RNA sequence: GGUUUUGCGCGAGUGUUUGGGUGUAAAACCCGCACGCGUAAUGAAAGUGAACGUAGGUGAGAGCUUCGGCGCAUCAUCGACC
């Protein structure tokens, strides 16, 4: 799809469209979104120890 | 306003005009070389 | 959205990747004029009587 | 085999693809390129642009080659030939290098629709170790 | 150059102003002066948003009367530039084959098939023009029938470079199951007129030297079928 | 190596972000006592050392005496313009000298200079 | 993307299923022919569907979904 | 002495090849109808 | 800290996270220079340094084929060079 079209803050649409861009179309790959998600959930950790 | 058939379902339906006739034509070939195995055995 | 091609047009070291398909959509592939012309005849049914 | 070992939904949409076409199609193109998904990584080494190009350059010209696994580059290699490649991956430094010298290149799902009983292809694998 | 302000509204989410784009089209093609200045590079840009305008339709009754909206530019156009119009469908065609869904692709398969009617229909006035079927024969020749696998679009100059099209072999095979009823349509099987028959010749000896020379074994076989069709001439 | 006891003497790194946000108020409380002034000193652009390195220059210690007063600028005012001094430092080369006394007169070109009181 | 969105819905999340440990798996989404959650009858893994509605008037529809 | 020479000219020589190396591999790196611009 | 295998990213390169920039503030995002490992080997050393044959010939060999022949990887042998 080229474009997608602009809303107003009426809700309705004001006529104006823009491009997609080409990050729209990149591949879908869920077990590289849950290998770094796994890791990412990680590094706000805070350590603890008896 | 009538609804076309959609291409593909016509280039379908074509494949399958073919296969029901081979289906058919080797049934009948298939019951005749039947017959002639009874008479055989 | 205008910024949005600009972001990742300019991460070093890092390009938008190539997908190792073209077109995702498996009906195409496989229901296509192309690959159905060239098959065989089909050697069963997905319901397979029991012979005896 | 049963399950392909990557986890890679589009590398599973290809063995969907080609487990099809082996059932389908009496061409042993589309076996032993089935048979080559679902082997490992180490078992499919990266072909270099050196070696596509010694097995293109005898009679095999306008052919579509076809290798399943990543397509590198080779600096060594000074002056690339026309030549149309099919194979699961390209490094940037060879897409643009096949693109540069007027070649083509294509996925293994546009090779099945454009020859699916793998007509008039060279099938190519690199070096083991 | 030229002034395009209406392609951007033809890929729009709604379908009055892909309606209201659709007119603008329309007239811009009425303009004969302007239309005796169209080169290959307007007609792809002018293509390229009318296979996004029929990308966007919805419904089946809405998709059968834009097939037809499209077969029926062929009229408004100049004498002098329907081949280049011609040449930038099935260029567009051949780039965008492969990317289509497949519920989107019903509603391709019926353009395709309307703009072979429409051409084929726009042969007639010997009450068949020769210059006139040259041109889209030669066509046929070249984008769905050729022997050769690339189409060049321009030529080699010191002001621009060239464009390489592949043919996608689907639409080898889809031409190749439609141009029997397409020139049953316009009326070229009838046995009787001296010219009719000859038309039919040398579009069906140009894809019998398909079925010879080419490599695909999917064209191999649906050349065959389709010259083994028993409403042509020959086999009756 | 864990013949010694490694346990005692370990050092863990949780406090990465506490320095480096610590670090950033330091340059920023470095900028606000001089608020004009940059946060930094002129220093001279100097060759590495060993024949690994003689090809890439890098930022050394302090001006030579003898750059200073090629490029005008008086030994005892230099410190206070925002620009290092180094003495022990020779020139021993027309090359060394004259890229050293042309980043001064390009200092001396960027320079706003406020008159004592 | 259709298969690439079924794959994701049937092996990774999706909000609308009920894994019973009945040996069957069901989906909640109101849009869905039969309860179940297989590959025919999820509406969002299928640009093509339909779907039977009542209404609270009592009226009884047909709903439709294109590409 | 010299064996200690050329040992420290070796490790040099394979450093400056290296940088040579990242330079010649960069400058490989330098060597109407798209849809951005005509939808723009 | 080593080692084997599976997946993944990039690929003759790879590794942001010492540090700097930044922030909705221990998160996320960005990277200027170096650095680690790899991208040519051998000899104790001086040091030297990868083409005579489509980087070679022959025979197998997956796959392709205009049915004439092309021939992946790999192996055997005869070679070629350092
Ligand atoms: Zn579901």
């Amino acid at each position: 799809r080229p474009t997608v079209t602009v809303f107003g803050a009426d809700g309705k649409p004001t006529g104006a469209t823009e491009v997609l861009p080409k990050v729209f179309s990149a591949p879908i790959r869920p077990d590289i979104v849950k290998h770094v998600h796994t890791g990412m959930a990680k590094n706000k950790r805070q350590p603890y120890a008896v | 306003n009538d609804i076309l058939v959609p291409e593909t379902l016509l280039k379908k339906r074509k494949s399958q005009e073919k296969a029901r006739a081979e289906r058919a034509a080797a049934l009948e070939k298939r019951k005749q070389a039947n017959k002639e195995k009874r008479q055989v055995i | 959205i205008k910024q949005l091609d600009a972001v990742y047009e300019s991460k070093k070291g890092f390009f938008l990747p190539a997908n190792i398909v073209s077109q995702a959509d498996l009906s195409r592939l496989i229901n296509s004029t192309e690959i159905q012309s060239v098959l065989r005849a089909p050697k069963g049914e997905a319901r397979t009587k029991r012979a005896c | 085999r049963k399950a392909p070992k990557s986890d890679n939904v589009y590398l599973k949409l290809l063995v969907k693809l080609y487990r099809f076409l082996a059932r389908r199609t009496e061409a042993p193109f589309n076996k032993v390129v089935l048979r080559r998904l679902f082997m490992s990584r180490i078992n499919r080494p990266p072909v270099s642009l050196s070696r596509i190009a010694r097995n293109l350059k005898n009679g095999n010209e306008k052919k579509t080659v076809v290798v399943v696994a990543t397509v590198t580059d080779d600096n060594r290699l000074l002056q690339v030939p026309k030549m149309e490649v099919a194979a699961l991956r390209f490094t940037a430094k060879a897409r643009a290098r096949i693109e540069a010298a007027g070649g083509r290149t294509l996925t293994l799902d546009q090779l099945a629709l454009e020859k699916p009983t793998g007509a008039n292809t060279l099938l190519l694998r690199g070096p083991k170790n | 150059e030229k002034s395009m302000p209406f392609i951007k509204h033809l890929a729009s989410s709604d379908r009055k102003v892909r309606t209201a784009a659709l007119n603008s089209l329309h007239a811009f093609l009425s303009a004969r002066q302007v239309a005796s200045a169209l080169t290959t590079l307007d007609v792809l840009k002018l293509w390229k948003g009318l296979f996004y305008a029929l990308w966007m339709c919805d419904r089946a009754i809405p998709q059968q009367n834009l097939c037809n909206e499209l077969a029926d530019l062929i009229w408004q156009l100049p004498r002098e530039s329907v081949a280049t119009w011609l040449r930038g469908f099935w260029a567009t065609m051949a780039r965008e084959w492969t990317g289509i869904d497949v519920l989107r692709m019903e509603k391709f398969l019926l353009l395709v098939r309307r703009v072979l009617g429409a051409s084929f229909k726009w042969m007639k006035k010997g009450a068949w023009d020769q210059s006139k079927v040259d041109e889209v024969l030669g066509l046929l020749a070249e984008w769905p029938f050729s022997l050769a696998e690339e189409v060049r679009i321009t030529q080699s100059s010191e002001k621009g470079g060239e464009i390489v099209q592949k043919i996608p072999v689907g639409m080898r095979l889809h031409v190749l199951d439609i141009w029997v009823d397409e020139v049953e349509r316009v009326g070229l099987l009838n046995e009787d007129e001296e010219e009719a028959r000859m038309i039919v010749q040398r579009i069906s000896d140009m894809v019998d030297a398909l079925e010879q020379t080419t490599k695909s074994p999917a064209v191999r076989t649906r050349s065959k079928d389709s010259l083994g069709d028993d409403r042509l001439p020959a086999n009756r | 190596h864990f013949r010694k006891h490694w346990q005692r003497r370990v050092r863990c790194h949780f406090d990465q972000p506490g320095k480096k946000v610590t670090r950033r108020l330091a340059r920023r409380a470095k900028a606000a006592a001089l608020a004009p002034r940059p946060v930094d000193k002129l220093r001279p652009i100097v060759r590495c050392p060993t024949v690994k390195y003689n090809r890439r220059t890098r930022l050394g210690r302090g001006f030579t005496l003898e750059e200073l007063k090629a490029a005008g600028i008086p030994r005892l005012l230099a410190p206070t313009i925002g620009i290092a001094v180094d003495h022990r430092r020779k020139n021993l080369s027309e090359e060394s000298l004259a890229a050293n006394v042309q980043r001064l007169k390009d200092y001396k070109a960027r320079l706003i200079l406020f008159p004592r009181k | 993307s259709d298969e690439i969105v079924w794959q994701i819905i049937n092996q990774q999340f999706c909000a609308f299923k009920l894994k019973t440990t009945k040996g069957q798996n069901f989906c909640r989404n109101e849009y869905s022919v039969s309860g179940l959650c297989n590959r025919q009858s999820c509406p969002l893994a299928n640009s093509r569907y339909a779907t039977v509605r009542q209404s609270p008037k009592g009226t009884i529809y047909l709903y439709i979904k294109t590409i | 002495n010299k064996i200690r020479a050329e040992l420290r000219k070796a490790k040099a020589a394979r450093h400056h090849a290296r940088m040579e190396q990242q330079r010649d591999l960069l400058a490989r790196k330098r060597q109407d109808l798209d849809t951005r611009e005509l939808f723009a």
